[PDB]
Parts: C-alpha cells; sequence; structure tokens
C-alpha cells in the first residue's frame, strides 16, 4: 500500500460556488475536467458501458469530469 | 505494432512537438553566434558596415555551467 501525491492543474478543477473561505472546507462538490486517452478509459472501467470518445487526429481521446 | 500506426502517431507526434524543436534549434543558433537574422545581416551589409555580434548570454550559460 502506498500513498501516491499529485499536484493537479489549478484551471482543471472547479470548486462548489457556495463554498467562501480559503482551504475549501465548507464545500459540497469538487470536480475535475480530465483528458483520457483510450486505453488509460478501458482500464480505467471496462467496455460494458458506452465511452463518448473524441476524434482529435488518430487516437480516440476522452473528456471525463470526475465528481 | 506495425507501420500504420507507426507512422500515424510519429507524425501526430512530430507535428505537436515542431514548434518547440524549432525554438531549440533557435536557442542553440543563438548560443553558437549565430544571432543576427538574414535580413538584418543584408542590411548591414549593404551599408559596407561589419556586423558585430556581442554574445552576451553565452557567457551567463557558461557561467551557470561552471557551477
Amino acid at each position: 500500500v502506498e500513498i501516491e501525491i499529485k499536484a493537479i492543474k489549478p484551471e482543471s478543477f472547479v470548486i462548489d460556488y457556495f463554498s467562501t473561505d480559503k482551504n475549501a472546507l465548507d464545500a459540497r462538490r469538487f470536480h475535475k475536467m480530465l483528458e483520457v486517452s483510450e486505453q488509460e478509459a478501458l482500464l480505467l472501467f471496462g467496455d460494458s458501458v458506452i465511452v463518448n470518445y473524441s476524434n482529435v487526429n488518430h487516437e480516440r481521446i476522452a473528456s471525463v469530469i470526475e465528481s | 505494432m506495425d507501420f500504420t500506426t507507426l507512422q500515424n502517431d510519429f507524425t501526430n507526434d512530430y507535428q505537436k512537438a515542431l514548434i518547440a524543436n524549432n525554438e531549440f534549434l533557435e536557442a542553440k543558433k543563438y548560443y553558437n553566434g549565430n544571432q543576427l537574422p538574414q535580413d538584418v545581416l543584408n542590411i548591414i551589409l549593404e551599408r559596407g558596415q561589419t556586423p558585430i555580434i556581442e554574445n552576451m548570454f553565452k557567457v551567463i550559460v557558461n557561467k551557470i555551467l561552471g557551477y
């Protein structure tokens, strides 16, 4: 068991608008808008559910919001 | 795994990294004395003037690399 740590790019991160204070402690939801490649989306969840991919050049990336 | 996706992904990776490799080659040219553009060199040489290039940032990079 390991504790990974990752700094998130703050422009791809949406905080609840109702939280007024610093440190965002009274926040009810956090959204992050991620780019996900195709095989990482296959590893993230199986092929039983339908994925809305893109066609940006040739690779079928997907824009996934994690809330 | 075959030639088709290797060529397509190499094209997608090379075209999206050309604007930074061009700046890398510009930086390596500026480090090695080639600091004046072609039209500025022509404007200088049409007046019979010798173009003097002060490579003032080569000694800066040399100082940091000497550290």
